[PDB]
């Protein structure tokens, strides 16, 4: 389909209609960060646990930006479930608490900037302006707040009023967008389980599974916001993602560098 | 437990479809003095979606090769123009344009202030919109269904270039055989195949709201239909969303 | 020559604790409600404390060695989530949560497009907060007071989890020793030791207040005390500032 | 006059006083980006037009940057022509049309920014803020939109509500008031004609002349916005500039390295 | 066709001159007591001028050499504090400072919150000042105007430090030379050479005005005079902008 | 105290309770830009002298900042002067004229930020947002405005409605809470005397003293804002101050190189 078919559809039809939509579907796809890796620090996961968690990150960090690209966003925590539960409590709408949880990732995105501040690393509003950071080797990372900009438009689960999309779907779809090589979760278990490995004695450790498989196991909503899981599938930019323990020393380094610990979670 | 509360029970959410302000002031004009006689009547939240503009911009976006995150906010834009163009237009009556974060956290202060304010229909999602199509899901009246619904409000009335929603295309190839539709409910268009009025994503917010039991579709090319789709006459189509009333 | 004019001298200004915020709906429906009944009586500019969450921030952030200049705007992010709480619980009557900036410029317009509106008493220090202590000094109690005092506020009520000031922590370790005090001076105050339901900094700015006379500590737990301490009713503890009368 | 004079009359007379104007004129003059280049990208002449049009251009840009401090602006084109159109239609002021048009030229400088953000190069709002952009070879650009910040305080025509200062004129008062030392028009002919070269068979080409000159042909409002030649005979600083086609592969390039390529416009 | 719509043809458009706020309480009280007794009256939009500070900030300005599109952001922060201080004065009233951008899309509805709004003089041009001189040309008289002919307001009055327009500088080196002016034309003022209480600027955008025909200079260190040309009465110099009537 | 009994305190106590804030006290120190040196410009000393004070400083800075990386403030100075008199005439209060004097320090900003342009210095909001340019070789430095946010929370003296902390404060406090190594005053001044200078014969030139030697002196509100000097003493990373003559020809680079001009103040 030309181009000018694809323009004669997009003037005489609805956005709604398939043939426009198929016509829209064989334009190009220009990646527009496609050498940056991002990558999630968990809030309860990480951030929450103080020094012991954080200190070692940071070198970590320090030490990969010499060689690779880095978009860091930072989960919310704590704190935010603690708003969330004031909120549910008083009956407010999914909306609200999704405007309240975004102060704690932000929270979050200060306490870790700070740390990062003299080796040249900002604090960014997200990747739309990490071009000039990106560019210096100087620098070559930054932070951002990892909860997405839906607010009072976040749609809402089916059941309760938690916000389904969290620092988790956030940082995806920024990988997603613009079209980066790699998405890495830093949380505080090695990876992907076949039950919660904190609640449950003999979980056995899965270090690659797709999302069809994490479905039918059972796995929907573990490791991972599981609105994730969906957003994956329809990705057209990453493919799969990788789980890994922010605890253990080095791995997020290893991980940057090709070596396959932790989990990796594949759309097909 | 139970569903959330009204946070502005008492408001009534209108979205006027890009299309109907691309045909400028002959089909402008009317609407305002239409607008204009509602305010002593309603709390109005007017919001306004993107139209021919945002087509064209996908037009360029699409040949230079980028992703729907990127065009999403390049025809929020456009919203927001026909936004600002409406409120101008209502100005001497106290009218004005409201940004997001305002509508978002001050919408009560300012219905306090005034009668009526205008904003965009097209929600932030931006370069957090979800994958799958080049063309960014969460439009104009997905960005006004999820504002009216996460508000509690009264209602909310979609103000098309069209009596409402037929079985075909009523402009297109097949318009010979498009049936109109006077009552329908989200569940039985998501399962339908071909064009809509309204965005798909509308159908998928339907199905998951709290408040908002039916919108009602309109022709706001003929006067009086919006007036009268407000005091909850039936002039268009109706989409009953799936929620269940006391 | 004289002290200075008073901006805003029909303003009434409360304060809202943090930890009663963190009590949940269990305290914040029946304070919402007892704020409804006193929009029609009062012009009220309502800030909210910190809480809790503070609490959980400054051990994180105590945990990585943050100076008290980057503890400061952490803490006053959760005074203004509490405040976006309480806004919205208030929202159909007309109330907003509006900014620092909002407030230092345009409280007078908002205080005439509605009855009340929400802020953060947590002051702007932020990074400019003074150092010596490792937990920032000017918290909400300081910020709200020094807000009301510079705009020449009719008064300023703090609500409280706790009747008042006793002169022990009513909760703490020495409880059984802690004596209620229906009255007291900041100076009194000042050259004591041990815990308050204040911010010390609190009494360092009534010394140098221009207008404001007295400041009540009430309990918010106790419907109706609010709305007594805004009649000059004696429910609480009573804090004479120093400055004194015509 | 000596400083003391000027102060003197700065501080005694109306700044409307010709002796007070007359001072003012004997100040010392400093250029704050010497050294920098000022172009504006026509919306309707290439962003419009699309990849054949703008991927070009990318490519000279980050090859030109190598070597040039670059301002890069952007024009509106059709999407402002339509909104005009509406508000023109409605009975809507020029300082109304003014902020319609604005958007357009933002979402043309967000698409052009997001095919350079890997190579560094940042969307800024204007050229205040392009000090460390401009100062780093691995950067040394910025993209802005162009249209002037007057908004509702447009100064309309003589005649009818279009607003007389738009795109050309941003982009050129920004090359002025910075004593940029260079401003570039890309567009999408060679230069100026003795008649429009689209609805003209047998016009001639110039590649040399002064505004006067212009005028006297009766091209006053030809290639480039009529005030923009007015403003031109006023500058302190920028008293030429340069029309070349962006639709010629190399032309950019070719114009920065000092060919006479297009059309050169000169205050005298 | 015809001239463009009037935006808020209700509007009153008063600009405050920055050498009046200059003289300091001896003249600012005067006059904030008249803008008080208008408020009732009126539907105001106060634009102050920048005054002597900006005139001290042209000095350094010119001393380092830096260009007219450096100076004109900041003289116009002048006439922003200028603003901020007559607002002060008027906040028990329900009158804040509002800021550009507010004043160009959201008049409407802070006019429908308050009786009126206060706000800089001075336009946004800033670094896309015009080139030619080193003075900033769009100043405080130029802005203002500009803004009433946009809106289609039903006035603008020029508050001064003097009676008027005269044919010479009436404080200056020909000051007995100088005559009283009260009618005078645009075009004829232009045609002179020579200083003028009004910007040389102010001429020109009159000459391609689309709705305010008059234009009154008055002395607001006489008080009432405000008061009366606000009424239409001959109380200054009259400058006929060229504008026909119906 | 373990971190332990500090959150068991954080959770339980009033933080006005003398056990938390012991407890709180023996947490970790860190500094945020250790290696930065904040440096005031004074505004009344210096920019309101213009390009005769100026000029000489800006060079000292393009040279500086090859090895020393700077956090450069702006004092308010003459304008700011007659702001606060209008507004104490009309008895405005406090807090109103602190929002009044920081127009004029963010004037100075932009003056001297704009001859630092082409040299690659930006003017930024604060130090928050310095991590980049002080990464930098080409820029190293920023320009800020010295005025602290307290705005209508300003704490007013004990007697007058003049502001009691300005641009030094603001200049003091940012050194302070991101741990910088070194404060210099920049003034018209050689040093502190035991006499105003300006205004006594005979007065003698002090090259070193602490806060409670000044106060014991009579010189507890001289060349700086008094109520610093009292920050001073509380300090927990900057235990003393340099000031010097920025008229002087070198001064602020042969401070950065460690020579003892003008007077260090210490804090005990
Ligand atoms: N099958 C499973 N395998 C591994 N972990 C699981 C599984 N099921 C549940 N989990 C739990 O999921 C948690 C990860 O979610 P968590 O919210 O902690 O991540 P996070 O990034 O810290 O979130 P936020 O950033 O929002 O605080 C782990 O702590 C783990 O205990
Ligand atoms: N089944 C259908 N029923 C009715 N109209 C349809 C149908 N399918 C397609 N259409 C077309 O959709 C058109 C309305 O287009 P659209 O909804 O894109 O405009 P809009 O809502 O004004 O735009 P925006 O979403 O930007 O506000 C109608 O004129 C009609 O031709
Ligand atoms: N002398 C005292 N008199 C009364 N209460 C005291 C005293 N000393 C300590 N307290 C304790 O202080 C508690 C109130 O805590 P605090 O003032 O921190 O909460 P808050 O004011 O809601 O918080 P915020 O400052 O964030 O608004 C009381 O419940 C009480 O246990
Ligand atoms: N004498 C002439 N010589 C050359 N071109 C002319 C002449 N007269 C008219 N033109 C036309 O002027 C046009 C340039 O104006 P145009 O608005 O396209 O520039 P632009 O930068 O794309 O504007 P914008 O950026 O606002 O869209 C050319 O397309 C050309 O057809
Ligand atoms: N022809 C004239 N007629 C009247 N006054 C004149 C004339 N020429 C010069 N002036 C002088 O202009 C002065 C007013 O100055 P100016 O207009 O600069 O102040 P302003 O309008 O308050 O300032 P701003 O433009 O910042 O608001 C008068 O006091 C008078 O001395
Ligand atoms: N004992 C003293 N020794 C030295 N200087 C003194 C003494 N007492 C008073 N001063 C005066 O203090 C002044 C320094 O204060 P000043 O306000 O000029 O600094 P500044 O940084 O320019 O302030 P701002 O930046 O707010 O304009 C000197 O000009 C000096 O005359
Ligand atoms: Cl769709
Ligand atoms: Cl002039
Ligand atoms: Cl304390
Ligand atoms: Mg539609
Ligand atoms: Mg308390
Ligand atoms: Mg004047």
């Amino acid at each position: 389909n030309s181009t000018a078919e694809l323009e004669e559809l997009l003037m005489q039809r609805s956005l709604t209609d398939p043939q426009l939509q198929a016509a829209a579907a064989a334009a190009a796809d220009f990646r527009i960060l496609p050498d940056a890796t991002v990558i999630k620090i968990g809030g309860q996961s990480v951030i929450d646990r103080g020094r012991a968690a954080v200190y070692p990150l940071v070198d970590e960090i320090v030490a990969a930006r010499k060689n690779h690209k880095l978009l860091i966003g930072t989960g919310a925590g704590t704190r935010a479930r603690h708003l969330y539960s004031i909120a549910a409590g008083l009956g407010l709408p999914a909306g609200v608490l999704a405007q309240l949880g975004s102060s704690v990732a932000d929270q979050n995105a200060a306490m870790l900037g700070q740390l990062l501040a003299k080796h040249g690393i900002p604090v960014v509003g997200g990747a739309g302006h990490s071009a000039v950071p990106l560019s210096l080797a100087e620098v070559n990372a930054v932070v951002f707040s990892g909860m997405p900009p839906y607010k009072l438009w976040m749609r809402p689960a089916a059941e309760g009023v938690i916000p389904p999309y969290r620092t988790d779907a956030g940082c995806f779809l920024l990988a997603e967008q613009f079209g980066c090589k790699q998405m890495i979760f830093v949380k505080d278990e090695d990876g992907l389980y076949t039950a919660n490995p904190k609640t449950s004695k003999d979980a056995t450790f899965i270090p690659r599974i797709s999302v069809d498989e994490m479905k039918a196991k059972g796995l929907h909503d573990s490791i991972l916001e599981f609105p994730v899981l969906d957003l994956l599938q329809s990705a057209q930019h990453v493919r799969e993602v990788q789980v890994v323990n922010g605890l253990v020393p080095g791995n997020l380094t290893r991980a940057l560098a090709g070596e396959h610990v932790g989990t990796i979670i594949t759309a097909s | 437990g139970k569903r959330p509360i009204r946070l502005l029970p008492w408001l009534q959410v209108v979205k006027i479809g890009g299309r109907v302000m691309d045909r400028g002031a002959d089909a402008i004009l009317p609407l305002v003095e239409e607008l204009r006689k509602l305010l002593p009547e309603h709390r109005l939240l007017i919001l306004t979606g993107a139209g021919v503009r945002a087509r064209h911009v996908f037009s360029v976006g699409l040949d230079l090769g980028l992703p729907v995150g990127s065009l999403a906010p390049l025809a929020a834009s456009e919203a927001g123009q026909n936004g600002h163009i409406l409120a101008a237009m209502l100005a001497s009556e106290g009218v004005s344009y409201v940004e997001h974060p305002t509508v978002a956290d001050q919408l009560a202060i300012h219905l306090s202030a005034t009668r009526a304010v205008v904003g965009s229909a097209f929600p932030p999602y931006h370069h957090h919109e979800f994958p799958g199509s080049r063309i960014p899901p969460h439009r104009a009246d997905t960005g006004a269904f999820l504002l009216a619904d996460a508000f509690g409000a009264a209602g909310l009335t979609i103000v098309e270039n069209v009596d409402g929603i037929y079985t075909a295309d009523p402009n297109g190839p097949d318009r010979g055989q498009a049936r109109f539709l006077p009552e329908t409910s989200a569940t039985d268009l998501a399962k339908s195949e071909g064009p809509l009025p309204v965005d798909r994503a509308l159908l998928d917010v339907m199905a998951t709201a709290r408040h908002i039991e039916r919108v009602q579709v309109v022709n706001g090319l003929v006067p009086g239909r919006l007036t009268a789709a407000l005091r909850g006459e039936h002039v268009g189509t109706l989409i009953r969303t799936g929620v269940r009333p006391a």
